[PDB]
């Protein structure tokens, strides 16, 4: 029994060990309960304003538009405290680990955000963190594992299956399964079992809030669309929600096309893969055909996952939101673009979000379009890629 | 079919537990897993549990983990699998067979056409790890219309409703858990389960397994002494197969004094 | 100095030799004189309903769209005379041959649909008709050129340049030069220089008329989108005219992907080609790097040409219609579906449409969409093509 | 520059017209091409016309469209054209030359760019032939910001708005066409021309050449009775390139003989 709907349709659930179900309920209870408690609601408020920095600029870029008829806004989480979205909802989290009496934090990562996310949320509030991280992403990435670590984070390498994100996800939930009575699990994205979807969205949601009140300011009317990067499903959720019921307002999800999606090395589950039961859920998979989880690839680290948030496929599949692909090429060039005629340098995951804004005004430019690019993070940590991939060429 | 039913009677009549390995089939290749399966049973296993190799078991801890990637390193299939199993039947007519699936596996090409494939080949129960009782239902229905035991778990922090869930949806036996975490021998469940034990008897869910963490003979009795019907060892049993990979001779023969010694543990 | 604009937005045009300039100027006026005659028209209407047997049947699909909340109708173009589209368009321009004085037709054809269509218009009407058809066309095409020749055409191989359908085109004006004060010029699609791109959808639009009026008359409403195929745009301009002032109409054309996009082996110019000047027109073209026309490709002949007639150009970059492409593989899977579920063969260019419904279809399964296929032709001449593909695999 | 006034003003003080041969640019190689351009310069050509192969020459016959067809079998390209164009220059430095494009040559790159390049080259004049007055404003006013002259063409059945239009936009030579249809020696133009020259002359035209099935001297010499400044010759040309693909040497003789006759009609 729960207290809200597991499901978006026929995606979500709570595929987990039936040990974890009382872990998966009490989370779910404490969430409720949060949401109806306004001390809860200020703590939250206090931190994203005074400590992240909230609200986040909304930018109108005029030079890369110039020409045609798209007006094209950020939405500047790159500005937030870490440089990413993620630091939204790992406050939030922090708090509700507090608020059942948990003194520790577990966290998955790929690329490293979410750890640096969970590890600074950690400091700030007096939790012990703990962060599991694929071996192969580890060497990757020792710029953010020094970064946790500073935090005062353990980082832990997982040497299991294929030592990338998805094993470094089941490594967290063997953890939470023999310890949740003292940790709680900061899943990184609005993914997995029932409550995470649904949680980290709410805690996600002010993205879209602030972007519709800014927007109205600026221009007296809704954007006729909001685009957003899909690696989880987080960032894009958070700028959607607040807009779902605004019927005229297009909701656009930009999965990684990788290599391109006829090479099979991709990272676009929700419209090139098949529905499986993995990490909590029911969900769009790469998988192989007898079953077995599959390799994601994407230049960008925070898009390399095989699956995605539930409620994302279920906006897809009642028509609400629809969900494009953009590959490693398309977005370097927008990551490149924006560094040129703007001054920002995109994360290579939000590049994938303004690649298919560019492609929307391209394609038509004398279509009157006035469009929101979620800028889930900062490049900065981009720059050693995008030097190799130049130097290569 | 009712190879569980008729070996629990069986055992009830010599006031005997059951022994019950777990294995990961193909682990570490197909012909030396056909051996060491045959062997299990040569040295008394009464029933078996055999996992099928999958790119993400949750429930596990690295002894099983590492036995999953041997099987892979050995390119063992799904498909593979229900060759062996046919074969492991073929060869053994009434030992009860237990897969240990994950969810996605049992999903992939139709939860109905899995049972349908798991009763062809005659194996008696599926245990899906990451499957709980709030998400059994397709599973449990398409079990039963295949004359397939679901096999529920019975958590140690288990409240009324869930004994009473678990009671009256599985069958074959209740998975009796030692203790929160995941799979291994070098974690021994501390937690007395006797009153779980009568509250599924009171309830008349299927004879209780003790499972996870169970490594030596003297947990063996104790989990009949408690009044289990018997227990399930795997990580134990993978660490011989694991220590003993550059002699397949003396890993059956480790094997048989294992196994030998843990189901003289289960004898009146 | 014309009575019509020559241009939609920037594409379009009359590019042709001094010499054709006469010959296009005495067309635009007998078409704008033959708008106002209602002798013409009744004439015209005559023809269509009598001749070719308008109005054709609007084809509500169930089988296809089962368990979804996709609702798909077929406008019926393979019931016309001819089997496809073309027909209508035909019987107009012999009529202006007619109105001008004129006794012959030159024609040019790839696939040998509009050699066909022009021979029948022709034999009805009296005139005299020569075919310039490519000779790698003629090879290929041994039904479509016999028919042409049962209905008295002369038909002419083509061996300059690539021997195929561009150089067919080029021959037709290279006589119609020589020839106009006797011969009309009776153009394939809505192509060229003007006034055709306007004749022809002017001669097309009782597709979309007659759509329109049967979808208000089975549902109460107009259709959320109408899709058809686009080889150089008569079908897709035909179906679309009428509802271009019905602005929650969507309009999608669906150019040939061949091979796919990435393999350069397509006829996807709008969405993938380059604004060149060729045909008599300013409009995108496939063409190599230093500006000579390149070679187009797809499964099905029809869709075969390198570039698309102005309006579609000019659609796309207002943001009024959107273009997209399907591979010769998603069409043969549309022409196969359609074949088992419908009893219905398609043309595989109609395939192309069709095969990007069931997309809009399975995508977004609850979504609903009422969606009318321009049906432009009927597939008994793709049952050897089909044959030989299935029994490569 | 004004290579065409020169000229006109030189052939007017010896009472000559100009004679002005077609060829294609790499037909049938460069280097035989670069040869066969020397050969028409010694025999008399006062200018040449110089076709870009192009895939779709629609204003030619066959002759010409197979003087394409051979230079694109070579690999010859827009840029080897004006690699080709530059070196003519360089040994030439007065004789006129006009190249003959089709429209999406010119525009491929940019409009403006391929004048810039023409003026670079030293290039004189630009016939883009699917270009017609109402489309022309781009091409002329591009080709005079880079002192090229834009070619213009004077059909038989020209009204006096169409004389008037090419008499004020074009530059260099107004193109005199004998007849309807395509380039070819195989139709001779059976039309007087001489009120569309005298027209012209009434309206400051720049200086008229007839074109199209010139292939005799006593063609040339009737163009200019007739008041046209000179005759361009094309198919005749390339016929004697297409007979002679296997003598480089009879073929350069026969260019020679023909170039030689043609200028001698041109002469008082
Ligand atoms: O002896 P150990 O500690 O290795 O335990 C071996 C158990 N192997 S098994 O197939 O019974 C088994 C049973 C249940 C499992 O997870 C679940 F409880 F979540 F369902 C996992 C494995
Ligand atoms: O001697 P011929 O019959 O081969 O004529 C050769 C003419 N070669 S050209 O470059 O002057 C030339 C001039 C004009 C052309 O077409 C146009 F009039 F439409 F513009 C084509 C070629
Ligand atoms: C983590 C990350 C993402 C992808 O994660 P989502 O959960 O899909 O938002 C995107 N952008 C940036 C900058 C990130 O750090
Ligand atoms: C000719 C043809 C086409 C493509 O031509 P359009 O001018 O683009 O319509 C499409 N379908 C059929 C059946 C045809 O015969
Ligand atoms: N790999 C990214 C984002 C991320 C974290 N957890 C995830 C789970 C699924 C998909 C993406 C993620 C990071 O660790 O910063
Ligand atoms: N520490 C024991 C007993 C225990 C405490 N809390 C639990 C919650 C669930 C299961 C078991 C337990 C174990 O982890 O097994
Ligand atoms: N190739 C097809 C359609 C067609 C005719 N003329 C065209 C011009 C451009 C594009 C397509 C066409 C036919 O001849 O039946
Ligand atoms: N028959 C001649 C003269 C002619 C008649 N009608 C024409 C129209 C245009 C140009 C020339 C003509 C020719 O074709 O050249
Ligand atoms: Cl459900
Ligand atoms: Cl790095
Ligand atoms: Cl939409
Ligand atoms: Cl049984
Ligand atoms: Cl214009
Ligand atoms: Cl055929
Ligand atoms: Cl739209
Ligand atoms: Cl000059
Ligand atoms: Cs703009
Ligand atoms: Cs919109
Ligand atoms: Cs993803
Ligand atoms: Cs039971
Ligand atoms: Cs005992
Ligand atoms: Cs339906
Ligand atoms: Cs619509
Ligand atoms: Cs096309
Ligand atoms: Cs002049
Ligand atoms: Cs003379």
């Amino acid at each position: 029994t729960t207290l809200l709907n597991p499901y978006f349709g026929e995606f979500g659930g709570m595929y987990v060990p039936q040990i974890l179900m009382p872990a998966l309920n009490q989370l779910e209870e404490a969430f409720v309960s949060a949401q109806k408690d306004p001390e809860f609601q200020a703590q939250f408020a206090d931190l994203l304003k005074n400590y992240a920095g909230r609200p986040t600029a909304l930018t109108k870029c005029q030079n890369i538009t110039a020409g045609t008829r798209t007006t094209l806004y950020l939405k500047r989480e790159d500005l937030l405290h870490g440089g990413a979205h993620k630091t939204n909802q790992v406050l939030g989290q922090a708090l509700l680990a507090k608020r059942m009496g948990k003194s520790e934090i577990i966290a998955e990562t790929g690329a490293g955000q979410h750890g640096v996310a969970s590890a600074l949320a950690s400091a700030l509030l007096g939790l012990k963190c703990r962060i599991y991280m694929g071996a192969k992403d580890v060497e990757r990435q020792s710029p953010n594992v020094f970064r946790m670590r500073l935090m005062g984070a353990e980082v832990i390498p997982v040497h299991s299956g294929s030592a990338t994100l998805k094993d470094a996800c089941n490594e967290a939930l063997r953890d939470w399964s023999g310890s949740y009575e003292t940790a709680h699990y900061m899943l990184g994205t609005a993914a997995g079992p029932h409550p995470y979807p649904t949680i980290v969205r709410e805690f996600q949601r002010m993205i879209g809030e602030e972007t519709k009140a800014q927007i109205l300011d600026k221009e007296g009317r809704l954007p006729d669309a909001v685009i957003a990067c899909v690696g989880g499903g987080s960032n894009a959720i958070g700028m959607f929600a607040d807009f779902i019921n605004d019927t005229s307002v297009g909701l656009i999800g930009v999965e990684p096309g990788g290599h391109g999606i006829e090479t099979g090395e991709h990272g676009a589950p929700l419209k090139h893969g098949r529905v499986g039961i993995y990490f909590g859920m029911k969900a769009p998979m790469m998988q192989t055909a007898d079953g077995q989880i599959e390799e994601s690839y994407s230049i960008s680290a925070g898009l390399d996952f095989p699956s995605v948030g539930p409620q994302h496929a279920y906006l897809n599949s009642i028509g609400r939101a629809d969900y494009v692909s953009i590959t490693d090429d398309e977005a370097l060039e927008a990551f490149k673009t924006l560094c040129r005629h703007e001054g920002i340098i995109p994360a290579l995951e939000s590049s994938h979000a303004l690649a298919h804004a560019l492609k929307m005004m391209r394609e038509q430019p004398e279509k009157e379009q006035l469009l929101v690019v979620n800028l889930s993070g900062r490049g900065d940590k981009d720059i050693f890629t995008v030097h190799d991939i130049l130097k290569a060429r | 079919m009712e190879r569980y039913e008729n070996l629990f009677a069986q055992l009830n009549d010599r006031r005997e537990g059951a022994f019950v390995p777990f294995v990961t089939l193909g682990d570490p290749g197909i012909e030396q897993s056909l051996k060491i399966i045959d062997t299990l049973i040569d040295a008394g296993a009464d029933a078996l549990e055999l996992g099928v190799p999958f790119s993400d078991p949750l429930a596990d801890g690295p002894t099983i983990q590492n036995a999953n990637l041997r099987a892979f390193a050995a390119g063992v299939t799904p498909a593979q699998c229900f060759e062996m199993l046919a074969l492991i039947r073929e060869k053994h007519p009434t030992i009860p067979i237990g897969l240990l699936m994950y969810a996605n596996l049992v999903f992939n090409n139709g939860i109905d056409a899995f049972y349908a494939r798991c009763e062809q080949v005659g194996v008696d129960s599926v245990l899906v790890a990451d499957v709980p009782v709030e998400e059994s239902a397709p599973f449990r229905q398409a079990a039963l219309r295949h004359n397939i035991a679901p096999i529920f778990i019975c958590p140690p922090n288990a409240d009324d409703d869930l004994l009473r869930q678990v009671a009256s949806y599985g069958r074959g036996y209740t998975y009796l858990l030692s203790r929160s975490g995941v799979t291994g021998a070098e974690n021994r469940g501390a937690l007395p389960l006797h009153h779980l034990i009568e509250k599924l008897k009171e309830y008349h869910a299927a004879p209780a397994l003790q499972g996870f963490g169970i490594s030596s003979p003297e947990q063996v009795s104790a989990a009949v002494r408690a009044g289990a019907a018997g227990a399930i060892s795997g990580s134990a049993i993978v660490k011989i197969i694991e220590k003993n990979l550059a002699s397949p001779k003396q890993m059956l023969a480790e094997l048989r004094s294992f196994v030998s010694a843990m189901k003289a543990a289960s004898r009146a």
